């Protein structure tokens, strides 16, 4: 599963965790199995307008 | 007339309800937890912890 979010909610993806982004657009289970990749893409996905 | 005459009965009566008493009188410990009650660590604490 893929989506793009801002650089300070990454730490949002985990586990029991909780916050506007885990509750509101995509919980993950307590049990979950699998893992996370996050990279940034400042210079790409960002546009100075 | 004389009293005292029936140690062993009351003995036994005495330790069934000493047993009794204070198996029920375990349910107040804390056993390291935040709370003794469960409903105050529910409404507390969201589940990881």
């Amino acid at each position: 599963d893929s989506f793009v979010i801002r650089g300070d909610e990454v730490r949002q993806i985990a586990p029991g965790q909780t916050g506007k982004i885990a509750d509101y657009n995509y919980k993950l289970p307590d049990d979950f199995t699998g893992c996370v990749i996050a990279w940034n893409s400042n210079n790409l996905d960002s546009k100075v307008g | 007339s004389t009293a005292s005459a029936l140690g062993k009965l009351q003995n036994v009566v005495n330790q069934n309800a000493q047993a009794l008493n204070t198996l029920v009188k375990q349910l107040s410990s804390n056993f390291g937890a935040i709370s003794s009650v469960l409903n105050d660590i529910l409404s507390r604490l969201d589940p990881p912890e």
